[PDB]
């Protein structure tokens, strides 16, 4: 996007000042859309010495004479050329700038416009910068951030010591990764993305996107009227154990609720009977195990059952002991079908196995499982989209790294999911998503497409829960999936 | 009614 | 129907031109009902050299002076007498005909009236015919087909190389089989059936019908207030296995939801306990089996259980191995009760057994099962109503050949079902329908009546699902059956 | 406004390109507000070689990639620097320009953006310019004009041979006189005035304005609760004759309906009895005349009656013969009260009398009366605001020149009224307005304020008529005045 | 519902 | 819904 | 309002 600005100026020939005017006015229009008529409000505009601050001076100058009061506090040392030009306009138009503030300044103002730092933030915020940001955050005023809330790293969404908490963020061209990943996503408040006149071809070239309703709608498979269950594919789910009997059931229904034609579970006996007592639609094959866990003695039966399906999901509730490890790795090494690998199948996975598979795979770890899989800490893998991309590319798979914002990548293309809520922060949620992904693969979507559609719909179904989200359970999530699908079109 | 850009 | 036209002309004495006028005006009225006022639209009428095209000339002539523009493209070589007469009228009325077209002609028109071929289609469409049809299909104009969309074989619903995709089809006298069977049913779009003045006695003599709401309403059994469970019959369902424990439950509830008095399942122990944990209304008798499948050792217990019921359903989830084959065939040979034979009981059935049964039977195969049963390919049996009729007649049974359009026949009478949607394209759907049929038989309907009512209500219940149809499951289907029954009256 | 552009560039330092970008984007936003989503429409943008055309190139470039199709037809010879720069951007962004058009070009487009000529129009439009404008006007496409519809003189509202008829005009900074006066007001269609970033102090310095609802609301006099009829003033209306008995009644009620405390009419006997038979609230003093018209013999009685009032209105229905002329001129010469001079009192007025009056006057001619008063043709005075200003300034009066757009001036300040409709194009309308003005003067508004408020409310009352406007009569207008007053606050 | 001409 | 300026 | 057949 910094490249996009440069090219728009240097090669398309758009004056940098025109881009800056467009940025500033889009902030004014956004505020009006959010606050209604601006003419009764008093505005405090906090401007750094960079182009973010220059955008701020455009905002300030365009409010002059139209609102009750504008004051700029200029907090920088020097001004870039466009900031200087726009400071110069603000002052020629009759604007008041001050370079010092007292804590009390917030008193006489209703709206704070945060134009201190944008994408040019480098390093921790300290000093007077930190102090004014902490004062703004304690003030209870309406906060509108220009491009990115000051103090968020726009490439990662991390807080560099302290950051502005905004009610409204107006960003230019495209959302930045720091509006999408937490904590930055939280501090952004309501995000508007403004067109400031970059060529559309450049805006569209960005390789990391947010999954949108329109993208998911165009990916949803067709339901031709002359069809039968075989049209919509077959899934095998290898799951469960004497310890974890519920997982298979949630995974299986997850596949059925997204429109899969036939779902078969392989679950240790008698835990397999659990599934059909709850949903008799499912086929739940009993697997005879020595001690209630899959082992090498079940390898052959599982490969046999795989022959008549389009996709296999494995892992939810398997347990993690050595016999499971041997079974999972020998199975995946021989299985020549797409595989969705989750939960305990990830915990025991030998990643060499993925490199040697000819068939595709999707892996669906939470950060704890991803951390163990690559032998790093949770903090180092959490929201680490570049690590996710490298892993996907090196192992020839799709990686779905689950969190409040979920990252979906095949190594080339990376998509971010922002649907969902904390009702999914509860056992069983993941098991549903595994089934959804397998289901969409069975219906003919690529592993990446299936993952993109499933993460979006899984979170959207959660948002449709009628009562308080903290009471959402996986069973209720399942019931909501077909309403999510309907609302999507 | 918001009127920063347009008067009718 | 070609016979019906002939008799109406040659023996009732209706001039062929009167029939053709009536056909054409019914198309105009249908278009008005669908498009509102016609006076702003421009119409391109594509006319073959046959009587379909003659119908087209009547359409064109009746729009002259009343709509914005009409053009006829005449694509035939020679004209039949009625086509010639009506071409002659069109031209005397001031109409414009051309015999050549360029791809661009679609540009200046809003509605295409397709009168190229009707029931006189013979062989594949090629040449300029194919080319204009492909242009029409890419044009995004409103397409109205006269009688049948050109390129559909009206006896089978097959596409003869290429065919018009219509928004509205106006057919005369009676629906044709090619509007009812796919792919033709799909290409027909909204179908209107117009009365063009055939004697009603002739229209009513047709032996192959579409199952309608009125027919199903008059077949629904009575519920006299002074009644008890015995009034409404008893069903035995022989079903399930250690592999397939859910099937019995869906079949049993299928019978209960259509108003059957008592339902008993015979299911291998402990899989029988599944049914009553989900629905305690059911009676689920445990059958002690050697390895989890019915075998000859269970013959005597099953015949005993049959004595106190009105109908027996057999097959869903039995499995298909030799012991099941021996059991199913020896059972059906001795059972002197109506039988509903589904799923694995079809896969193992010896059709000699059907010929020797004194009692009635309904068979409910999907095309895969029908194909295996008569030793043909799926493509040769799919929508092959004449094969279905021969099979029913030769084996003295009712055959219910399931697909998006379901065919129900006893060899003499054949009915087509058009209710339902793709939510039924999912494991479990069939199991429900089996129970519904058995249930209606138990309540006193003939096997053919029971099958007619059950296929209609099963599809209608699916259409009543509130959310996206692809998320419909059998359990939800069951809950919808009594609402379908209520809406039917 | 040309001065306002210059000062904003040369002295405030706003780059001319920034103003041009702001102009173009405001057109895009305006079109979206009027048409909804732009993405399905095809746009033909007609660009001259001036800055109007440059504004057009900004429009075109900002639609690229976002709507279905954009084409620019460039109709000029050479380009100004900003037009050239923006042409250059449009082309760098992938835009298509052509320099020739055929009549058929309008075919493939839905919206015409008219950026041919703005305020730089000089002289009659001929040639290819005229031809494309005539083609656009016959096309029935949606027409959006940039600044002013091409062919309207923005200082006068005259059509220079031919002009674009727009559905939407987007103008910059302030409305131009040519959007306000006819025929230009008619060709403008819906007018939006966009803020493109001129300092507000400059926008507010313009000396010729449109009368707005807010201006009239703040001028409306106060109604303190502790008040009596004397608080709200007294009006004398000298009016009527044996020929014209209705005029006094409409003038009198006009004063009463705007909240005047007491209204007295002096009308020749017995025509005075007309007024109180219709409205007994009025005082209608009988004046004994020789032949049914005011004359010098009534001078003394009229001056006497004037002593106890705040304002005198004179003229409606007096007749115009020499005795009336002598009376009117001798009366106004001696009357030391504000005078509202209308109708026949204008037709006989000696303008020397106005110059010698110490007290104020408002004159309320239609163009016919103004023409006779200054000895010019109707065509030379109609909408001639500069002539109106000179007349007001030279005679020390307020002049209210009535027409579909009414001009109100005291020589320094000029206001334009755009309320009303053709229901006011009917005898009696004027008589009402005379009373309204006198009434507001009596309540304490300056003659200019009284005229501003009265013209606005008179037209607004007409717009409130429930049925077809052509059936509006003066009596119904009167009944609507207090609803206009209520809706104003 | 009137059905002399059309069945749906 | 008009989206020339803003995506949500 | 559709009027191919009937005028009122
Ligand atoms: N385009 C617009 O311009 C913006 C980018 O403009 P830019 O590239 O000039 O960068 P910028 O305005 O985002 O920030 C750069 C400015 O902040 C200062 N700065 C950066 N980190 C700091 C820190 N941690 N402590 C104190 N000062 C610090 C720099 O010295 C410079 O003055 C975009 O966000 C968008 O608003
Ligand atoms: O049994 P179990 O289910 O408790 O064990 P588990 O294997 O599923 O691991 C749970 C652990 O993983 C981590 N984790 C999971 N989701 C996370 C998220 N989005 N962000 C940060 N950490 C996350 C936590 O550190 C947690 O303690
Ligand atoms: N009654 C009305 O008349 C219609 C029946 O009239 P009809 O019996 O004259 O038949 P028709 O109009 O349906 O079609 C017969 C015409 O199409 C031609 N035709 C048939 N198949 C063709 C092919 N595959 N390629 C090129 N030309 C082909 C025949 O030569 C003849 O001109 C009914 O559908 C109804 O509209
Ligand atoms: O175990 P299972 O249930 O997969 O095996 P199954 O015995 O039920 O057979 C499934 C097969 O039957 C065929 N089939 C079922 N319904 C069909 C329809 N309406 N049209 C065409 N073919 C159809 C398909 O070819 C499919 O592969
Ligand atoms: N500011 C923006 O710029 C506009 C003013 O720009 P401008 O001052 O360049 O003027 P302009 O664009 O309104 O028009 C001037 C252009 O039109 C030509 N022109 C004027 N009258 C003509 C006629 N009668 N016949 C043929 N060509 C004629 C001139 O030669 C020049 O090319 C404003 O309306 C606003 O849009
Ligand atoms: O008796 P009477 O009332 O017919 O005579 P009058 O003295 O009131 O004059 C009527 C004449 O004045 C002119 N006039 C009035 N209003 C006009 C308007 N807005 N625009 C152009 N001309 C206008 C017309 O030329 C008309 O013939
Ligand atoms: N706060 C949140 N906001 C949005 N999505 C969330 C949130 N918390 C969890 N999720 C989602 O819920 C799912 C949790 O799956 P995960 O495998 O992490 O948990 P789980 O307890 O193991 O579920 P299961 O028992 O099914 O394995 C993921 O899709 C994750 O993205
Ligand atoms: N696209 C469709 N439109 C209408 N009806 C459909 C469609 N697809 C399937 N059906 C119906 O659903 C039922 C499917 O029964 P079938 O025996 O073919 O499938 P199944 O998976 O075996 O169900 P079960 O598991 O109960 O045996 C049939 O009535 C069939 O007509
Ligand atoms: N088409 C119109 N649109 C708006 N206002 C109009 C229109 N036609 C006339 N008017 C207004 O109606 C009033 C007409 O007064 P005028 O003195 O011209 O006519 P009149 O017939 O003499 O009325 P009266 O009989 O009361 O003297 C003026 O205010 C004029 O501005
Ligand atoms: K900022
Ligand atoms: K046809
Ligand atoms: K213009
Ligand atoms: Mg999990
Ligand atoms: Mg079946
Ligand atoms: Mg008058």
């Amino acid at each position: 996007m910094k490249e996009i600005d440069e090219l728009t100026i240097k090669e398309y020939g758009v004056d940098s000042r025109i881009l800056m005017e467009r940025a500033g006015i889009s902030v004014v229009l956004a505020m009006e859309e959010e606050l209604g008529n601006l003419s009764d409000y008093r505005f405090l505009v906090l401007c750094g010495g960079g182009n973010n601050g220059g955008d701020g001076f455009v905002v300030a100058r365009n409010l002059l004479g139209v609102v009750k009061d504008v004051l700029v506090v200029f907090l920088g040392k020097k001004k870039t050329p466009d900031c200087e030009y726009n400071y110069g306009l603000y002052k020629k138009f009759g604007g008041k700038v001050v370079e010092q503030f007292e804590p009390s300044i917030l008193n006489e103002f209703d709206v704070v416009v945060d134009a201190i730092f944008g994408t040019g933030l480098r390093g921790e915020i300290t000093g007077e910068y930190a102090e004014i940001i902490n004062l703004v955050n304690k003030s209870g005023k309406v906060v509108v951030s220009v491009d990115v809330p000051s103090g968020i790293d726009s490439n990662t969404g991390k807080v560099l010591r302290t950051a502005v908490k905004a009610d409204l963020t107006v960003t230019f061209g495209v959302p930045k990764i720091g509006h999408i990943l937490f904590p930055g996503r939280d501090l952004t408040g309501k995000l508007k993305v403004a067109n400031i006149g970059h060529p559309v071809h450049l805006i569209n070239s960005i390789n990391r996107y947010v999954i949108t309703r329109e993208m998911v709608r165009s990916l949803l498979p067709e339901r031709p009227r002359d069809s039968h269950k075989g049209t919509y594919g077959k899934v095998l789910i290898i799951a469960g154990s004497r310890l974890y009997s519920g997982a298979p059931v949630l995974s299986g229904m997850g596949s059925l609720k997204v429109g899969t034609g036939l779902v078969k579970l392989a679950v240790p006996f008698p835990q397999n009977l659990i599934a059909t007592s709850r949903f008799p639609e499912l086929i739940s094959v009993p697997i005879d195990t020595e001690k209630g866990f899959f082992s090498l003695q079940n390898l052959q039966e599982c490969l046999e059952l795989s022959k008549d399906v389009d996709v296999v999901a494995i892992g939810p509730g398997l347990g993690n002991n050595e016999h499971v490890r041997e079974f999972v790795n020998e199975f995946l090494k021989t299985l020549e079908k797409p595989a969705v690998i989750d939960a305990d199948a990830i915990n025991v996975l030998d990643t060499s196995v993925l490199k040697e598979r000819k068939s595709p795979a999707v892996l669906t770890p939470h950060p704890g499982e991803m951390a163990r899989l690559v032998k790093k800490t949770v903090g180092d893998v959490k929201y680490n989209y570049e690590l996710a991309e490298e892993f996907a590319k090196e192992n020839d798979c799709v990686l779905v790294l689950k969190s409040a914002t979920t990252i979906v990548t095949d190594g080339e293309k990376t998509l971010f999911n922002i649907t969902g809520n904390t009702g999914l922060s509860k056992g069983g949620s993941g098991d549903v998503l595994t089934g959804m992904i397998a289901g969409f693969i069975a219906q003919g979507l690529s592993p990446l497409e299936a993952s993109t559609v499933s993460v979006y719909l899984h979170g959207f179904a959660a948002e449709l829960f009628e009562q308080d989200e903290r009471g959402l359970t996986a069973s209720e999530l399942l019931r909501l999936i077909p309403e999510a699908i309907r609302r999507l079109k | 009614a918001p009127a920063w850009l347009f008067e009718a």
